[PDB]
């Protein structure tokens, strides 16, 4: 009910030219959980080249730090005031301070640090769960195992 | 009372140990802890035992009555199974 009113607005997010950052990924989840299916290859031929072009830049500029997520390229773009050339250098900067978290958090790009924070939108907590579940995976395999 | 990381370590009947760190508020419940560790690596309550500052945690105390406070705070996480 929640995510219903999530999936509107995620939806309203491509009328006629409303000036915003969508995400393929988010509509097209926000469908699968209502109950239909639209192709991903669609919206992303529907929507700009804006939030791939960010992230594609900011992965020229740092090859060390992985493929970059459609919310870290919205979040940037969306602070520099849909300034292009700020988007690109804020997108890595915000990118590089999370990777060494998750280092000094004990998660490199060694690791798998990299792919779970695209993976999680660069969301450090959820990348950080993601990989700590990885992991504990055989202790919770044990509660059901004997 | 904001949100404190905290080093768990975690072990079962059997295994090795393994450390994780969680997110956690000193005023939150153990209830809630456990809550929060079940939906997120889906470790049921009922299966939880938790030891912080030295004591068995139950489910209505505070992580603070057990003197959580800090970053770096540790806490030990013991799973029973089936």
């Amino acid at each position: 009910d929640k995510m219903r009113e999530e999936g509107l607005q995620l939806v309203s997010m491509i009328r006629e030219g409303e000036a915003a950052g969508a995400c393929p990924e988010e509509i097209f989840s926000a469908l699968q959980y209502s109950g239909t299916e639209v192709p991903l290859q669609w919206l992303r031929s529907e929507l700009p080249y804006v939030l791939e072009m960010v992230a594609e830049l900011a992965g020229q500029q740092d090859p060390g730090l992985g493929a970059f997520s459609c919310q870290e390229a919205r979040r940037a773009w969306l602070d520099r005031h849909g300034n292009l050339d700020e988007a690109v250098e804020e997108c890595v900067r915000t990118r590089r301070r999370k990777v060494q978290e998750l280092q000094s958090l004990g998660f490199g790009p060694e690791e798998g640090s990299l792919q779970a924070l695209f993976q999680h939108g660069g969301d450090v907590s959820r990348a950080l769960t993601e990989l700590q579940r990885q992991r504990l995976e055989p202790f919770r395999q044990r509660l059901w195992d004997s | 009372t904001q949100d404190i990381r905290l080093w768990v370590s975690v072990e079962d009947a059997q295994m090795h140990t393994v450390t994780i760190w969680l997110t956690v508020r000193p005023d939150m419940t153990v209830a809630s802890l456990k809550d929060m560790v079940f939906l997120d690596y889906g470790f049921p309550p009922v299966l939880q035992q938790w030891v912080i500052g030295q004591r068995l945690a139950r489910d209505q105390e505070t992580l603070h009555s057990h003197g959580v406070r800090q970053n770096g705070d540790s806490a030990y996480l013991y799973l029973l199974s089936a």
